[PDB]
């Protein structure tokens, strides 16, 4: 199958130790305090389409970016070859379930507080001779990297080849109809979280022609009128939740197989996808298809955070990297209504209209994470909404790029 | 509403956002009154925990006293508990509220656990507090008000 | 045990005189008849 996973520990932000302390371990939903296999896991039983955020967690990517840190700081396997143990707490044993307090008679060493620990996976031998057990923990760790590798939004990443979708793409997907965004994500990263597939399985390259299927729909280019093999993303009104998608199937006019390869990056700069469970569906729906399949290339160094410059083997700076083509929810949803009004989906006064109906909307989430930073600072202990500032919010990096990403992935 | 592996179950509140019940709420009357059935098995064993102290929130309510004895042990929940069990969408029985009844001599007295108390001063009626003894030791002395 | 006057009393935290489904709310007198609604009726 699939073992040599590069990861790379969350940043600290300039605070002492990792951003979480010990009541986090025993709060986790789903097994105990086993942090692999968890995520979605607060989502398993679906009551309305209100986001789930308790009180301790304020935002729908807030479970997992705790997580993240609490994952981080009981990583040195893969590191370092040891176990060790932060606070009192380690792992079970070698195959590394739940975390239970330091065990007496032979307790482990004491985990050296580090930033930014480059994983190796290799490091750790007992990894490769015990993969079909402790299999999540790859597809985990590969999520914290693609997190880590970002001050602003996961950056996942969207190929879509030169040829059409294969005979048993098409076969497959047309199973995952009715079937919202928000669940896409919980099935694609609950599949590949279980059991070592290969990189040409079926169920790979369908989810990963789901991805990228889903990127145009969000884009606009994918809309009603023009699928990518008959499957796209019908979205509801902003003002009446907007975060459903689903993927229905028509027999409209198909786009065309690209004259090249799309491998490209993407992220998501407005702290927005915070709040938004489609932003964070669409990121770790992605990343389910380069966790058994490791990055198709290098990431471009071009912007992204100070820390995350010429990692070892996950960011580069030569010819060998991917530019990664960052947007925002807000304008890029602007861009997303205007497409739909170019081919006359809605009439040119539902074009402004769906935009003052979707910008108060973001509003809400740009007015709900400043009152969470605010209430939840960082050197608090924890890093439940990570500081993402204020001066930003809307500031668009090359938004514009990524839509014209879009088009030239399907034309 | 409940959520999926040992979460709390989030109380709808009113800007309709669903919060946490381990808090500080403020239920409007009319609220508690299409809602006991859930009060009673979401927020009411929360309370006996004591950790969600509610505001019942109605506007003047018929008030039934409950004097009981310090000396015993005491514990006022029943007598809340019933109370709730009788509220329907249509009616609310008079508000219960257990009181020690005010002892003579300063007598030991067993730690009980009340949950009712009002916040309007509505004690306007208690005229006095032992009127034949020689004075009032552990009850709240309460002089016939000239 | 020692039986006496005071002796601060604490009801059960969680009424134990029913049982009620928690994915629906189907309640049952005894927590046995509880377990057959939850692996009946949801599952």
């Amino acid at each position: 199958a699939q073992r040599q996973f590069f990861g790379l520990t969350y940043n600290f932000y300039g605070q002492p130790a990792p951003l979480f302390d010990l009541n986090d371990l025993q709060e986790l939903a789903g097994c105990y305090a086993r942090p692999w296999t968890s995520r979605f896991s607060h989502l398993a039983i679906s009551t309305g389409s209100l986001p789930v955020w308790s009180a301790r967690y304020p935002s729908v990517a807030s479970r997992n970016i705790v997580v993240n840190t609490l994952l981080g700081a009981h990583l040195n396997p893969f590191a370092g070859g040891q176990i060790t143990s932060h606070q009192g707490i380690t792992w079970r044993d070698p195959v590394l379930s739940s975390l239970a307090p330091v065990p007496a008679i032979q307790p482990p060493p004491v985990w050296a507080v580090a930033e930014n620990v480059l994983l190796d996976s290799n490091n750790y031998p007992t990894y490769v001779l015990n993969l079909s057990s402790m299999w999540p923990i790859n597809q985990d760790v590969h999520i914290m990297t693609m997190w880590a590798l970002s001050d602003q939004g996961p950056i996942y990443h969207l190929e879509v080849p030169v040829d059409p979708m294969p005979a048993a793409t098409t076969a497959a997907l047309m199973a995952y109809t009715g079937v919202p965004i928000a669940h896409l994500a919980q099935t694609a990263y609950r599949f590949a979280g279980q059991l070592p597939q290969s990189p040409d399985s079926t169920m790979v390259s369908t989810i990963r022609w789901l991805s990228a299927i889903w990127f145009g729909s969000l884009t606009g280019r994918l809309n009603r009128s023009r699928t990518c093999n008959g499957f796209y993303f019908e979205f509801a009104k902003p003002a009446l939740n907007p975060d459903q998608a689903v993927l229905k199937w028509n027999d409209g006019a198909r786009a065309a197989p690209p004259a090249a390869a799309q491998s490209s990056y993407i992220r998501c700069i407005s702290p927005h996808w915070q709040h938004q469970i489609v932003e964070v569906a669409g990121a770790l729906m992605s990343q389910s298809v380069t966790a058994v399949t490791g990055l198709p290339a290098l990431i471009d160094e071009a912007t992204l955070p100070a820390w995350s410059q010429g990692v070892a083997n996950l960011t580069g700076n030569g010819q060998g990297v991917v530019p990664c083509l960052d947007y925002n929810p807000v304008p890029m949803a602007a861009a997303r209504h205007l497409q739909w009004r170019q081919d006359g989906l809605i009439t040119a006064a539902q074009e402004a209209q769906l935009n003052n109906d979707y910008t108060a909307y973001a509003l809400t989430i740009e007015r709900h994470l400043t009152a969470m930073l605010v209430a939840n600072p960082i050197a608090a202990g924890r890093m439940p909404i990570q500081p993402f500032n204020a001066a930003d919010f809307g500031q668009a990096g090359q938004t514009a790029a990524a839509v014209a990403l879009a088009q030239a992935m399907f034309v | 509403v409940p959520r999926p592996n040992g979460l709390e179950p989030q109380l709808i509140d009113d800007g309709n956002v669903p919060r946490d019940i381990a808090g500080d709420w403020v239920y409007p009357s009319d609220v508690l009154q299409v809602s006991v059935a859930v009060f009673r098995d979401y927020v009411w064993p929360m309370v006996k925990a004591g950790r969600t102290r509610v505001l019942v929130e109605l506007g003047h309510y018929v008030y039934t006293l409950h004097y009981y004895d310090p000396q015993i042990s005491l514990d006022e929940a029943p007598i809340l508990e019933e109370w709730l069990s009788k509220i329907n969408p249509a009616g609310i029985p008079p508000v219960p509220f257990c009181i020690p009844i005010p002892q003579v001599y300063p007598c030991i007295t067993a730690r009980r656990v009340h949950y009712a108390f009002t916040s309007e001063n509505n004690n306007d009626s208690l005229f006095s507090t032992n009127a034949a003894s020689i004075d009032t030791a552990f009850g709240e002395n309460a002089a016939v008000s000239p | 045990v020692v039986s006496d006057p005071q002796s601060m009393k604490v009801t059960p935290i969680v009424n134990p005189s029913s049982y009620v489904c928690n994915v629906c709310n189907a309640r049952f007198s005894t927590m046995s008849a509880l377990s057959e609604h939850l692996r009946s009726d949801h599952r």
